[PDB]
């Protein structure tokens, strides 16, 4: 699941 | 910063696993 990295924190998700 | 997305948010007590053993399975 990728809801830890995207949900969380746009950091992975917004910002990658 | 990935380990600490998914290992702070639910993890902040579990030892790092769901870093690659979690979120490892993709960017693999």
């Amino acid at each position: 699941v990728a809801r830890g990295w995207k949900r969380k924190c746009p950091l992975f998700g917004k910002g990658g | 910063k990935y380990e600490i997305t998914t290992i702070h948010n639910l993890f902040r007590k579990l030892t790092h696993r769901l870093f690659r053993r979690n979120f490892g399975y993709t960017l693999r």
